[PDB]
Parts: C-alpha cells; structure tokens; sequence
C-alpha cells in the first residue's frame, strides 16, 4: 500500500 | 591452496598489544611469531570489521586475511537492543570472506572468533550473492570452520544463515520465474529434504474457490499467471494431536499496484513482494532442519497482482472466508486482501500462536526504514519472545501500534463492513495492521511488516546489496527457543 | 437556569437496569423517579460516549444531558495503553457539554462521574474553541462541579485542561499574530501569573549570536521577523541550587520549507510548527500552577521558515554552538538546525533530564498519525515515566529507535559533520532523531515528535477539530510523578 | 582542476561572488606578476550597461561581482587576447521559477564554468605560457525575493537587445 | 522534514  | 580468516580484538587499556582469538595467536606459533610481526609492521591497529591481508605466511596459506572484531567483551548493547559482539563478529567474518573471495581462493577456513555460530553466519551470509542468471560470477567460495572444536555451533550458524539465504534467492529470483507455482515447487523440495515429517499441499484455484477466499481471489484474477495457496506442514512434536504454531505469509510475486497501478521507478523491486511467505516458509525449513520437537503450519496464499481487463476495480466489494465484506479502494493495497482469507484459515488449525509477516507498505519503510522490522501484536508476551530473539540474532524487531484509533479508520466505509485503504494518510502501517485485526480472534498473533527490512543496500554489513531475507533468522531463533521453553 | 450534565454506565449483565453515577442516582431522587422514566421511554440504552437530552426535569435545569459512561469497572486497558474509564468520562462529558453549548446555555454542572479530574478535562478541553477572530462565536460555556465533594481533583482537570488548551491556543492562532516576540510574551504573562518563582528572559538576535547559535540564527535569517530564544526558569525546588529537569520545544512560528519551499496544500497548517514549544512552555506554566517542588527550565527558539535573498541555500554549511559543522541539503529540515543549538545550550543548565518536543517530521504522521507521540530516548527510565505517565493522561507516547544504523546515514556528509537530511528517504522521524542526537551527551535525554499530533479531526472525541496541544497532559503528569519521587 | 573542484565544492554561504573573486585573485597573483585583477562592483556592473546580468543578480542580498582577470604572458603587449568567459552563479534556487528540493545543494556549484576557466588562467600563467589570456566571469546568486526577475519580464542587454 |  502507498502513502497515498 | 585456502584461504585463512583470522579474528584481532580492539587493544583495551591494560593491554600492552591487541589479542587475537585463540585461532589467530595459535596460527601466529605456528609461523613462529610472522603474523604479529607483519601486522605490526603495516601500521595502525584494526577496528570492528576492518580488514588487512597479508601473503606468504604459511605454504597452507597463501593469503591470511585478518578481521578486527571490536572489544572482545562486548555483549548485550542495550542501546541498540543486540548483542553487539555477535553483530560485530558477523561483519568481521563477512568483511574477510569478501577478500579471500576477490583474490579468487575457492575454499576458506574461518576462525570461530569465540562464537563460531555468529562467525559461520557472517561467513555464509557475507558470501551469498544471487548470479545464477550471470554469466560472469564471483568464484564460489567454501567456507569451513578452522579447528575441530566448535563444530555444532559452526553448523547451527551455517543452517540459520542458508535459511535465511533460502529466503534471499527466493525473493531476489525474476517474476517471471518465481511463479505463484515456482516458489511452491521450490519451498516443497527444500522441505521435504530437510525432513520426512513433513506434507505439502500446492492447493490449487479450484480448492481456494472452494474455501471461499474471496478476498484472495480478486487479487490474483488481474493476472494470467495462476494462483496457489501454499500449506506446509512440519510434524515435529511427539504428540501429533499438539496444537501447531502457524505462519502466515504474504505472496504477492509480482506487485504492479493493479489498476491502482505504481509508478515505473524502482517497481521491479516489487517481485520481493513475496517476502513474507519467504521468510517465514524458509523459517520452517529451518526449524525442520533443526528438528525442532513442535508442530508447525505454513500458510502462503500466492498470486501476482496486475492490470487487465478482469482486474479488480477501485470500490469493488469482495467477500472475505469469514463473510466479512471488504470495499477495494486501492488495488495495490492488495497484500491486506490475500492475508484476510490466509488468516481465517489460520484459525482452523487451533493454533497456539498465528505469526503473519508482510512486505505490506511503503509506510512502514517510511517509519523506521531498514532499522528494524515492524511488530503489531495483542500479545506482550509474545512480543516480548520476539524481541528476546532478536536481540540474539542482530535482526531486530520494534513494536508498533495496535490501537482502536486505527481500527475506527479502516471500518468507517462507504459500502462494506471493512475498507482496504485508511480515510487518511497517516501511520499507514497502523491502519493496515488494525484491518488485519478484523480476521483475527486468537489471543497471541503477530503482524510482522517487513517492507522497510526487504532489500539491503549496506545497513547490514554481512548482507551484500540485494534482498535482505529479514527477518528470518529471528523467526527461527524464535522457534527454537519456543520448542525448549 | 443552568444545564447539567450526568452519567450513566452500561447496564452489566447482573443488573436489572443500567446505573447512573451517585450525582445520577441523586438526581432522579430529587425529580421523584422522573429522569428514570423519561429515560426508559426515550428509548435504547446509552452507551459510552452517546449522549440524550431531556427538558424541564427540575425549575433549575431545564436542560439535563444524560451521559453513557461506558462500564464503571474499566481500568487500564492494557491493549490500548490507557486507563480506559478515564477516557469514557472525558469523551462523555466534552460530548454532554457540547449539547449543553448548543442550547445556547450559558452555565453548566458536570457530575464528577467518580473521577472529577477526569470529567473536568472532557469539559475543559471538549468546549475550548478559538474564536478570538471571528464575529460568530458559540456561547460561552462556564463549567462547574456539580457537588462540593470533588473540588481539588475538579480543579486538577481544570488546570490540566487548562495547560493543554494554552498550547491549543498558541499553536491555533495566525502566524501573522503568533509570531516569536508574541508567543515569548504570552508564555512569560502566563508563567508569572502562575507562580512569582520564575524569572523569564526574551533573548534577543545579539544575545543568539552572542551564543554562537549559528545553525538557529540560519534558519531566522530568511524572514524579516526577528528571531527570540525564549529561556524561562521556574524555581519550585526548596533548595536553589538542585540540579533543573531542562524542557527544549521547537519555535517555528511558519513553516514555508524555505527556498526547499512546501507544496500550497494545506500549508496553513504550519503556524503550529511551534507546538513542540507550545506544549513544553504549557506544561512548565501548569507545573508552576502546581507549586511542583522541582527546578525547571524551558527554552524555545523562535523565528519563522521563510524564502527571500537573504535565505539558507541547500549545501549552505553553518556551525552549532558546539562547533560542529552542519551541511543544510534540504532548508525545510529547519527544526533539527535550531534544536542543535538549543540542546547544546540546555547542557550548560547541569540538568537532571533534557526533553525536547518538536513537530518534526512529515515521517512521523506517516509513522504513527495521530495515535501517539514518537519517544526516541536514550533511557528506558525515561522512556517508561513518560509511558506510565501516558496512561493515566490518555494522551499516548509510543518508543521509536535510537540507533546508530540511523546515525551512520547522517553523519556521511560531503561538506561537513552532519547533514541535515538523510541519505535516503526511510525512516525520516529515525534519522531526524539521530541528527538530535548528535548534539546530545546527556545520559537521559528524551525527544518527542509530536508532528502527527500536532492537530485532531475526530480521532480524540474530546477535542474539537484544529491543533490539539499534544502531549502537553503528559508531560504535566511527568512532571507532577516526578515531583513525588 | 583541483582549484576548480574546491571552488565548486565549498558551500555556498561561504563562496560568495566576492569570496570567490578573492581566492581567484589570490591564486592568479601568486602565479605570475604578468597579472591584472578587477573585481568589478554593481556600479561598474550598471554603468556597463549590464541590464540583463544585474536582473539576475538583483533578487539576492548577496551583492554581485564583475570579475574581470589578465594574464599578459605575451612578449607583446599589444598581441590580441584570448577571451574565456565563465558562467558564475554560485547558488542557483531558479529564483521566482523555484527548483525542486532534491539535491538542490548541487547548484552550488553553478559558478564551476567561471571555476574551470578561471582556474585554467591561473595553470597556464603557472605554466609561464607566452601569450597574452582575458578572463571574465560575472558573479551573483539567482534567488527569489520580493525584487527578483519575474516571468515574462524584459531586460536589455549590453548590446541593446532585449 | 519532507519524505521527500
Ligand atoms: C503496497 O503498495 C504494498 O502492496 C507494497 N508491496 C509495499 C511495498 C513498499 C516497498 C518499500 C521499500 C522499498
Ligand atoms: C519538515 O518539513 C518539518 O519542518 C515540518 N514542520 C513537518 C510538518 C509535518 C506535518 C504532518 C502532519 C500534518
Ligand atoms: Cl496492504
Ligand atoms: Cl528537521
Ligand atoms: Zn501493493
Ligand atoms: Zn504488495
Ligand atoms: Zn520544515
Ligand atoms: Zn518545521
């Protein structure tokens, strides 16, 4: 998941 | 014709010259005092994991590299939370395996350095590199113990280390050749030559779809390349009824983000993204080779994760084994949907213990980046069990939130019982662990997120750059101290 | 004429009916059962934090809002970290009190809910707003105990609160008004208010430069606003000459980034960049008003993060206080370049304990969000006051890693001795805390990020939207442990 | 090459247009006293008519420099010179037209084309070569300011061009 | 600080  | 690796301790302030280990002042006799002579001829003394090498010392030894391996008394640091003689042994060894390497030497004798586990770790580790697709490679090195005394704890340290290495080859290897199928085959043979007690089921589509692993399921559909789910079983207690210990790992083998699709730079790291189920299936091959006295399941489901027109869809909702219902926001926040259903299945086993590890996200490397791995637990004691390994293997852990601040942010969702990206940006790897908690009941679970620890550069001294295995030494020194109690 | 504001817990399996507080119970009596009644035919039970209003119960509280208070029993939740009872009764209470601010009532009585300190902070904190700047303002609320049992531990809360909200105050307000010599002079009229025990100096540009703050005077240099280093004393020990506890907060008054300048979005935000010397100037202010009998001195630089022809250039070296050289590579990692001087400075008070606090990092939002304050420290003692202190406050502090594996990434530096961002973007709050570090030789130093405190939305239910003033409670209940030994 | 190098090195707070004119003076002087130096001011600048250097220049505190070097090796005095030229902004932020953060730091060395030139000045005077060598290198920051060069802005050069 |  990426941050964002 | 070898190569010799020699160990010199830091001069402390009573001493009238540095020590060397009992291997190096021996080695020393034996050439009627040329090494001490030679070292002190080239000049300043060596420090923790400095290296000098001289030639000519010994018909047996043309070339004798000496390691400097700090204060001899060092211990516990408990500013670092290791032992830092360990550490500073491994980085030692690896530093004088590298130079008997660079002069092409194919066989090396190591001096145990008073820990000879710590010493073959550093050698073993320090070696590894993934060439097998290069035409030009290194010359393979052996590594053997110097001496004849400390062989078992030789032994452990070279097993703990291929385990770990075990996990390094499986996650450095292209996608297109470690497959959902591939990493399947080759956690099964490398099981079952560890021992005879041991089942393996490569579980196919049809036995995931029968599970109603729905979660899982949507992920893996993007990809032409077909899904597994990985089950390993290692029969190691004498009583077969004893409840086992299961791991649960992340198998994501290739991560394009999906249609949440990631940006170009650097994504071919992504075919680590199966460095979960490596770490803790090859934990189990060494807890196998260990012949731990404990009963313990491994759970992988593995699958790609790419764009296509049968991909999932942003604001897709999925139906989990449990029959929770998860809205998929973000495609690439695809490792919490594969662990929901591996992690229901977990409970079927009655286990004592469910360990999961994740390369989960990019906000755990953010947090506390290659320094430690990331532990969210609902157990202290596990934890703490944890941490205790860690300490002992150099590959540490640090534990992180599970809070229901972060919980109330992945279950406040638009069209489903759980949303599968937070409401915000912030403590990513919190919110993702706390959507985790949603498929778990069992009183003594651990998310380990391993993201931050997937590649080393050159934090670890005796990890050349490439994909670092971590933390699977920790896991097994935690097997092995479970199984004694 | 005024409102009031009771509890009720949630009804346990043994009781016929939920129960309200001794107040509750009170209550009803005087109203001949009525409250009971009404509260019967109103419907389902009240759980915690739910809130009901019932009209014309009693000629002196036409407005009476009954309160859930989760379960009497709860303690320390130790899967949350917190005393989970005293949290019910601040979520409760700041939820009753807002009701009673929405009827436009002017005074209200909070029942003490059996911990008065408790339900003092929920109403101190739950109705604070700043407002000083807009013509349409909510009615102001005065909060009283309900009762003249619980008075001290009533008013306990009310200065805890109170502390906390001067730290939502300094921290919320325009830059424009905010700026250094402003928060200087509102800190010093607070702390002599508190106690005549305290002597504060407003230190001017020529004393800074006189200090050979270099790395904080580089920071100032780009606005046109003069800098202060705001050093405040208070003497509460019996004897003069005991060694002080030394408090250190970051002062940006605006965060544009510099010449490194912020994207526009959300940039408003970065008036707060002064809360870390909020929250420590706050709590030192409260502890005066607790006549703690301990030695404290609080120091903030302060100046403003601005671009201009005079501003700090990326690769610009400049020198701290203790001579070391400092490479500035990215000019919006400002924060540790005044903290370097400041840390230094704080040595030469023979302190007991330095703790520094500062919004510091983007790193560390992305960490942990809102859930607790990042801890780095060099002392587990330490470590665990602040954690038990934590607890009680409810307002969270959660260790990150001190170790050199972060420091070795900030000391390799092309120009000079340290550089101000790391080598690589991982672990930006760990390296960040390594740089600190590097200007610390104090045994018990601790350093709080507070960056993913610095505001709320919903997450703590007692504070409305805006900066929260974290950890300010925690570090007043430090104190106070302290003091007591 | 390894005065260029410590030229392009050194930070920029301490290599300013006039830090730098010193040490480039400094050196050239200590290689031959067939040697001339100017470190031209902003008056200079501007009565040159130097419109399009001073807009540059004009955004920072940092005042700017006219550097201007002589080498009169030639054992004729009036034997035409060979002319360097060498860009000298030692910082580069883009000015109103901001850069991007990342390694930002590395336009400290935006002065390396008056580096290398001066710095080859300085070898060959050095080298006692017999012939006659100009150096200029114009010398200022590019920063943003409430006076720096805005976008779309038109200024004349020397030649009169705008 | 940014990240980054
Ligand atoms: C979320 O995007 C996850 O699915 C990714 N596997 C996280 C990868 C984070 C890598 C950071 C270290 C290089
Ligand atoms: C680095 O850029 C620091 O100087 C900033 N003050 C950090 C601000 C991080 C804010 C995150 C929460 C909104
Ligand atoms: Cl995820
Ligand atoms: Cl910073
Ligand atoms: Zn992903
Ligand atoms: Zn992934
Ligand atoms: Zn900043
Ligand atoms: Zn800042």
């Amino acid at each position: 998941a990426l941050y964002y | 014709t070898k190569g010799l690796v020699l160990g010199i301790y830091s001069k402390e302030k009573e001493e009238d010259e540095p020590q060397f280990t009992s291997a190096g002042e021996n080695f020393n006799k034996l050439v009627s005092g040329k090494l001490r002579e030679i070292l002190n001829i080239s000049g300043p003394p060596l420090k923790a994991g400095k290296t000098r090498t001289f030639y000519g010392l010994h018909e047996d030894f043309p070339s004798v590299v000496v390691v400097g391996l700090g204060k001899k008394t060092a211990g516990i640091d408990e500013q670092e939370n290791w032992h830092e003689g360990k550490e500073n042994i491994r980085a030692a060894v690896a530093a004088g395996c590298r130079q008997i390497q660079d002069l092409e030497i194919p066989s090396v004798e190591v001096d145990p350095c008073g820990d000879a586990q710590a010493a073959a770790e550093g050698a073993v580790l320090g070696l590894y590199e993934y060439d097998d697709l290069k035409q030009k490679r290194k010359v393979v090195v052996s590594a053997k113990l110097h001496g004849s005394e400390d062989q078992e704890a030789w032994q452990r340290g070279v097993l703990f280390a291929s385990g770990q290495n075990l996990a390094r080859r499986l996650m450095e290897t292209p996608a297109n050749e470690m497959t959902p199928t591939k990493f399947a085959e080759i956690v099964e043979e490398n099981l079952k030559s560890a021992s005879i007690k041991t089942d393996v089921f490569i579980r196919p589509k049809s036995w995931i779809e029968e599970q109603e692993m729905g979660s899982f399921l949507s992920v893996a559909k993007g990809s032409e390349e077909p899904p597994v789910f990985l089950e390993i079983h290692y029969k190691g207690s004498p009583n077969a009824s004893e409840p086992p210990l299961v791991f649960v790992g992340k198998g994501i083998t290739f991560d394009s983000g999906g249609i949440s699709i990631k940006a170009a730079a650097n994504m071919d790291l992504m075919r680590a993204d199966m460095g979960g189920a490596a770490t803790i299936c090859s934990a189990i091959v060494s807890a196998a080779k260990l012949d731990l006295p404990i009963n313990i399941v491994g759970l992988a489901p593995l699958c790609e994760n790419m764009p296509s027109g049968k991909a999932n869809k942003p604001g897709d909702v999925v139906r989990a084994r449990n029959g929770k219902t998860i809205q998929v926001d973000n495609t690439d926040a695809e490792g919490r949907l594969i662990l929901a259903d591996a992690l229901c299945y977990a409970h079927t086993f009655n286990p004592k213990v469910i360990i999961n590890a994740a390369t989960l996200t990019g906000a755990m490397d953010i947090a506390l980046g290659s320094g430690a791995t990331g532990v969210f637990t609902n157990s202290s004691w596990l934890w703490n069990k944890l941490f205790e390994a860690s300490i002992e293997t150099g590959d540490r852990v640090w534990r992180m939130p599970l809070f229901e601040h972060y919980t109330r942010q992945v279950i406040d969702c638009q069209l489903a019982d759980v949303n599968n990206i937070g409401k915000y940006r912030s403590a990513g790897a919190c919110t993702a662990a706390a959507f985790l908690k949603e498929f778990v009941t069992h009183p003594k679970w651990a998310h380990l997120d391993i993201a931050g620890v997937m590649t080393n550069k050159d934090e670890v001294p005796y990890l050349r750059k490439g994909m670092a295995g971590r933390p699977t030494r920790t896991l097994i020194e935690f097997l092995f101290r479970f199984s004694q109690e």
